[PDB]
């Protein structure tokens, strides 16, 4: 249905430049804000930039590792996004993806790239069978999560494939099967799987919002046997 | 708050 095709990585020097490209379709791809997150082993998931609305004035926030660095764009009459890297480091080197709506349903593909403070707490793993029920949790270390930290849950699966299951705390993304939930349990986001299958053993990861930022949890790893 | 238009 929707497809975000990214373009652009490759192998990069210290201190060089480079432009990652996103094209989408199968959504009204100018009613919605876009995002850059990547994924390094060393660091994890980490969003990278938001661009809002033509309404909006096209405003842009950045993670504070990149920022004076990196350019976040758009350009609604191609469908497209994208991200200028300037004085590339080491630190830049992950895998890069486009991704949006309510807040991030839709993933691009990853593109590769390779240059050569809150803390969101997830379970590292956690082990089920089919037809069980289990709940992945998603602390902050700022104090309670609430419905105003919009918390997200996305799946990855191999091979750095990412789809966005819950968004706004408990809000399912279109075509999210009715076994996938979102709650707040005890001060922490929740996502709950109400009966295990055994294709939903994958890493699941939780996104929180802070008045005009992200920070992705660890990740949980789900191991579901038998 | 973040993107929360349908
Ligand atoms: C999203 O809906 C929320 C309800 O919480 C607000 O009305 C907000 O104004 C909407 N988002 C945008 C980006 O306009």
């Amino acid at each position: 249905q929707v497809q975000l095709q990214e373009s652009g990585g490759g192998l990069v020097q210290p201190g060089g430049s480079m432009k990652l490209s996103c094209v989408a379709s199968g959504f009204t791809f100018s009613n919605y804000w876009m995002n850059w997150v990547r994924q390094s082993p060393e660091k994890g998931l980490e969003w990278v930039a938001e661009i809002r609305l033509k309404s909006n004035n096209y405003a842009t926030h950045y993670a504070e590792s990149v920022k004076g660095r990196f350019t976040i764009s758009r350009d609604d009459s191609k469908s497209s996004v994208y991200l200028q890297m300037n004085n590339l480091r080491a630190e830049d080197t992950g895998i890069y993806y486009c991704t949006g709506v309510g807040q991030f349903a839709y993933w691009g593909q990853g593109t590769t790239v390779t240059v050569s403070d809150i803390v969101v707490t997830q379970e590292s793993a956690l082990t089920t069978s089919p037809g069980e029920t289990v709940t992945l949790t998603c602390r902050s270390s700022t104090g309670a999560v609430t419905t105003s930290n919009y918390a997200n849950w996305v799946q990855e699966k191999p091979d750095h494939l990412f789809t966005g299951l819950i968004g706004g705390t408990n809000n399912r993304a279109p075509g999210v099967p009715a076994r996938f939930s979102g709650s707040l349990i005890g001060d922490k986001a929740a996502l709950t799987i109400t009966g295990a299958q055994t294709e939903d053993e994958a890493i699941y990861f939780c996104a929180l919002w802070y008045s005009n930022h992200w920070v992705f949890g660890g990740g949980t790893k789900l191991t579901v046997l038998g | 708050a973040p993107d929360c238009r349908p």
